[PDB]
């Protein structure tokens, strides 16, 4: 991730970092068995 | 038409791979195991 | 390194679906 | 890199795909991802040439089977032969 | 009629009926 260092928040090497906005959501994967509907355009449009 | 793209424990269920990556006389094995296959899948058909 | 920072977990409503293979199907569900 | 030849039956081997048919424009729109396009029942109806990023029809060629009609030996030798599911154009 | 009918590869081959 970027750590943003600002000339308002010099600190020290620790201190000088600004969190800013940030969200990441992270989903393992395992074995599944899904049908997958493709439309004429060939896009999968929708799965079970 | 589902049964010619299962192996029937050949190396591979396509005739042309099998015969072109294969010595000729060990594919009539790998042959075999097709033919005797996809007969029995023909014999279902017409009997039911 | 770093100091001063002051997990829960959300719901993934049908996501994550990824095309399987390079195949082109239309009108399918495979 | 052999050139392409469309409206015949040509064996074909494309980028490891290969399989016999004549290949003719096809109006499938692809998505950039998607090399071949399969048909239900898993068989390979379309194919997208790497050279010119072109989609290519393939259709099996022709396969009927003749049938004879014979006025019966005894009343004469003529026949005439039915060639099954064939347009009459690729009989000879 | 009109109304019933409204509502109603490769080594194969699908012979055609005799009667249209």
């Amino acid at each position: 991730l970027a750590l943003h260092r600002s000339y308002l928040t010099p600190g020290d090497s620790s201190s000088g970092w600004t969190a800013g906005a940030a969200a990441y959501y992270v989903g393992y994967l395992q074995p599944r068995t899904f049908l997958l509907k493709y439309n004429e355009n060939g896009t999968i449009t929708d799965a079970v | 038409v589902k049964q010619l793209s299962s192996n029937f424990g050949a190396i591979s269920s396509v005739l042309n791979d099998i015969l072109s990556r294969l010595d000729p006389p060990e594919a009539e094995v790998q042959i075999d195991r097709l033919i005797t296959g996809r007969l029995q899948s023909l014999q279902t058909y017409v009997t039911q | 390194n770093l100091t001063t920072r002051t997990p829960a977990y959300t719901n993934s409503f049908t996501r994550g679906v990824y095309y399987p293979d390079k195949v082109f199907r239309s009108s399918v569900l495979h | 890199s052999t050139n392409l030849v469309k409206n015949k039956c040509v064996n074909f081997n494309f980028n490891g795909l290969t399989g016999t048919g004549v290949l003719t424009e096809s109006n499938k729109k692809f998505l950039p991802f998607q090399q071949f396009g399969r048909d239900i029942a898993d068989t390979t109806d379309a194919v997208r040439d790497p050279q010119t990023l072109e989609i290519l029809d393939i259709t099996p060629c022709s396969f009927g089977g003749v049938s004879v009609i014979t006025p019966g030996t005894n009343t004469s030798n003529q026949v005439a032969v039915l060639y099954q599911d064939v347009n009459c154009t690729e009989v000879p | 009629e009109d109304l019933l009918f409204n509502k109603v590869f490769n080594g194969l081959t699908v012979l055609p009926p005799l009667l249209t």
